[PDB]
RNA sequence: GCUGACGACCAUAGCACGAUGGCACCACCUGAUCCCUUCCCGAACUCAGAAGUGAAACAUCGUCGCGCCAAUGGUAGUGUGGUUUCGACCAUGUGAGAGUAGGUCAUCGUCAGCU
RNA sequence: CGCUCAACGGAUAAAAGGUACUCUGGGGAUAACAGGCUGAUACCGCCCAAGAGUUCAUAUCGACGGCGGUGUUUGGCACCUCGAUGUCGGCUCAUCUCAUCCUAGGGCUGAAGCAGGUCCUAAGGGUAUGGCUGUUCGCCAUUUAAAGAGGUACGCGAGC
RNA sequence: CCUCCUAAAGAGUAACGGAGGAGUACGAAGGUGCGCUCAGAACGGUCGGAAAUCGUUCAUAGAGUAUAAAGGCAAAAGCG
RNA sequence: CGAAAGCUAUUUAGGUAGCGCCUCGGACGAAUACCAUUGGGGGUAGAGCACUGUUUCGGCACCGAUGCAAACUCCGAAUACCGAUGAGUAAUAUCCGGGAGACACACGGCGGGUGCUAACGUCCGUCGUGGAGAGGGAAACAACCCAGACCGCCAGCUAAGGCCCCAAAUUCCUAGUUAAGUGGGAAACGAGGUGGGAAGGCAUAGACAGCUAGGAGGUUGGCUUAGAAGCAGCCAUCCUUUAAAGAAAGCGUAAUAGCUCACUAGUCGAGUCGGCCUGCGCGGAAGAUGUAACGG
């Protein structure tokens, strides 16, 4: 698995060796019966849209990122339970950090790449 | 014929018709006893508030 | 994952699960049944898990019947959403279970192994359960 | 195996509260109807009825209800048991002729 | 709003009440012109002594006592005004 | 005894199946000049009639195959007062639906006609 | 007879914005902080045991499902405060919890030994310094027996 | 503004509750008298079939009702 | 004497107006309320599949079994509501006019919508209480339970709740249960706690347990598999010496091997075994200033 993280979104790719198997978009079978947010997951936090009951002077942004990555890991674990493959975390160093601290099964992580470009638009 | 009806519990917080059944028997307070004719129409008033009153 | 086919209305009122299961309280299809002693909602995920357990234990040698079908759409509000602004979207389907209800029946297999298959299935269900045999009256 | 002892059930042990209060005395209400005369309301002991019901031929044979004296030839027609607890709650008997 | 769930489903309309139903019940005194039933369609049919308006309102054509009955081959509910 | 008209009632009155009826009555039936009909048609409506037949229809009679009606008992619910582990339970008053036993091939009124 | 006077009991025949340059009267009738209620979500724990573990469900891990505990994340509510309860971080100074990071005692082990892994007991002490960034955190360098998780108005501005 | 539900078997009854419609049409689609009965299925029949028109037999309405829905509709309120 | 925090409308939403609710005066006088008997219409709770849907199994959309539904109903209560008749009791009902206030309601039950059958949440309906209500109880505690304070009394009886001490009143009586301080927080689930109740199985033709001896031969059943030899898995459960011994219930081996078990015989000698239901208990059970989850 490739978990692509961003402050704004998360993507999930299934990859065999050096090719992409699937992208985990709206038209997939593995996301049909999901109890969590399906990929691609947008970070539609109340702080991201500017409502909800929080202020920027509270400095809760790191906590918000941690909880968003926790929800991302929930979706990742839900999908992984049906296939059980190792995952590679791609993203900024700080995002990878937050995700590693939040991951429910951090033993299945085999690699982390932080120098990959175009996390949100690249294919 | 007549019967004696006594009030045992307070009627202050009862349903409106139960209060009205007390007042239609003639009962006005706890431990008040009245004598009323023993007809089905009065016995229905006693039945309505049988938890509130006793018949001698 | 059982679910109704086309339905008449997307969303439903909560309702009240009250009373005993006077209907569906008899082993009517197989010889052997798992009956609910308590009331609740039988989610379609729970139905499927207890069906896969039973099937894996009976091993294509017997027959299983499911007497619960999830036909009640249950809505949920998403996180970070205030009260109001309409009724939430449908997320899953439950069956209303009352005490006495059959949930599964087994036929065509040893009583001991059918007992342990239903005992395995009861562990996936949010009900206190009893195991009953089919009677005449 | 096909003979059961019963007791009369009078009009004061009939009704919802009376039936509930009678089942709290380890008794099962039952009605014998059919033949060519009025139905008779009886009460059968719960343990006796449970033991009688254990026999699978009890449902398809001629039974003999002995109500402390007068005796009747009957066939069980209906048996409503508890939906969840499973114990018998009421029995129907049809008088054969 | 994390799972994209809450969204537009606009239905907050409803019409005003119409105050239908039986106005004068069986056995009551009635004077001519009094409305007995306000209804949609002939849920009740006018028997002897009662007429029907353009909106299927049943009203008394004469003084008397209102009677409800089921009669005819269609088992229709009928309201009558008997001269009592 | 039977037939016809108009009603009460609106399945315990219905359906299905079988039998009986032509002296009155009814129904088919004959014809289409005339009255009146057909977006064409004497099919229906209508008129003028009795050669034939109760075939169909209709009426009556028979039955339980279906329908329909339907207890008793129990159960569910429920008003009031109380309790409760909120499922319910207790006292009292009510009391289904479903199902079972069972019932049913209707019952009456006014008038006319044949016997 | 002439109204999408449709904000449809229709303010005028006739009408948009900005204010971080601002101001007044009010409100905890109503939001942002912190408390409270709640516990969906979260975190922790437990139940079942498909499977992985070369064999072997239960050394270790635990798919599909189920049940709790905590208040602890993200939330829900609007009960307290708008005739004022100062916000994040740092500094200083702490105090408590135990779901224990080290040190102590153990059972099991896929425990030869050395090292570990899990779980049980255990809160007496102890539990880095730096580079980056306002950061909390995080990454990194080098250590250490260890660099614990939290509560305390996310402790502490009438202490900085 | 209308229809259903919420609405707890008289009426009424709220929510940024769950579902739909209206802001018309028609001088006949109004009045009356008279007359008629639908949808579907099966069987037979030139083109012609799954389905056109024709004939037969079942068929309380499974149709229609200018339109949303509900309630009604055989004395049809449906169709000439 | 005594509300309201409702309805309708509103550039209205914390304002105001009409109506509702309060008061005063006048008119009228039983037209009002309660209950009994009785005349009504209903589509709710429940129930059901006849319609609209939805659902599972079998036979072949249809037949049969089997479920479910606010916007489904072949049905269908209780209450409630609208009438009639009648007794008793009652500081009634209605109308005209003077003066208002109120149009932020709250909680606890009941029936629902919403929410997560979350919220001291929100929105209706209905009852009670508070508001505007003191007194007693619930440790303390508007809204819960009992009960409505005109004033005075060093009189008595009771309600809810209580009676070992704080603290008024039983260390009261009868029959039991619990050993957990359960009582005096917490579930799935686990267990050989303990009491009770309906039945069963076996037994001096020696029952249960222990101990002693055996537990075998076709055969390593066939297949599959590197290997599958009772014991990975798939397909049968046969026969033989038998007092008995499974084509095996476990441990074990890579597979065999090996150790047990089921079962039988012997020893001993009397009751014993396992399910079902029920009462009360046990574990599951970790938090932050201090015992701190009976007020002590």
């Amino acid at each position: 698995y490739t978990v692509v993280l961003t402050r704004d979104k998360a993507r999930l790719i299934e990859a065999a060796n050096d090719r992409v198997v699937a992208e985990f978009d709206t038209d997939n079978a593995k996301q049909n019966n999901m109890e969590g947010i399906p990929f691609p997951i947008d970070n539609n936090g109340l702080y991201t849209t500017g409502d909800g009951g929080s202020d920027r002077s509270a400095n809760n942004e790191n906590s918000y990122l941690k909880e968003f990555f926790n929800q991302v890991d929930k979706s990742v674990q839900e999908l992984w339970g049906e296939h059980k493959m190792p995952l590679v975390i791609v993203g900024d160093v700080r995002n990878i950090s937050y995700y590693k601290e939040v991951c429910d099964r951090p033993e299945n992580i085999i690699a982390t790449v932080s120098n990959l470009t175009e996390l949100e638009d690249g294919n | 014929k007549t019967m004696k009806v006594t009030q045992l519990k307070s009627g202050a917080h009862r349903l409106k018709s139960h209060k009205a059944s007390l007042k239609g028997l003639g009962l006005r307070r706890i431990n008040h006893s009245v004598v009323v004719e023993d007809t089905p129409s009065t016995r229905g008033m006693v039945n309505r508030v049988n938890y509130l009153v006793k018949v001698e | 994952m059982l679910q109704p086919k086309r339905t008449k209305f997307r969303k439903m009122h909560k309702g009240r699960n009250t009373g005993l299961a006077h209907r569906g309280s008899t082993v009517a299809f197989g010889q052997f049944g798992l009956k609910s002693l308590t009331r609740g909602r039988m989610t379609a995920r729970q139905i499927e898990a207890a069906r896969r357990t039973i099937t894996r234990k009976i091993k294509r040698g017997g027959k299983i019947w499911i007497r619960v079908f999830p036909d009640k759409p249950i809505s949920n509000k998403p996180l970070e959403v205030r009260m109001g602004k309409g009724k939430g979207p449908v997320e899953y389907w439950v069956c209303e279970i009352k005490p006495g209800k059959m949930l599964y029946e087994l036929e065509g297999i040893s009583e001991e192994l059918a007992r342990e298959a239903l005992t395995l299935a009861a562990a996936k269900l949010p009900f206190k359960t009893t195991i009953v045999k089919r009677t005449i009256m | 195996h096909f003979a059961l002892n019963a007791v009369d059930r009078s009009a004061e042990l009939q009704g919802k509260g009376a039936s509930r209060r009678l089942r709290k005395q380890n008794l099962v209400p039952a009605i014998i109807y059919g033949g060519n005369e009025e139905p008779a309301s009886i009460s059968i002991k719960i343990n006796e009825l449970v033991k009688a019901l254990e026999f699978e031929a009890f449902f398809s044979h001629i039974l003999t209800i002995t109500v402390d004296g007068v005796e009747e030839q009957a066939v069980i027609k209906a048996l409503q048991r508890h939906p969840a607890k499973g114990f018998p709650m009421h029995a129907d008997f049809q008088r054969i002729v | 709003a994390h799972k994209k769930a809450a969204g537009s489903s606009r239905n907050g309309r409803d019409s005003n009440p119409k105050m239908l139903g039986v106005k004068i019940f069986g056995g009551q005194a009635i004077v001519a012109g009094n409305i007995i039933v306000r209804q949609r369609g002939t849920e009740f049919h006018a028997g002897a002594g009662v007429g029907m308006g353009r909106d299927h309102t049943l009203f008394a054509l004469n003084d008397g006592v209102v009677k409800f009955a089921t009669k005819g081959k269609f088992n229709r509910r009928y309201v009558m005004v008997e001269e009592a």
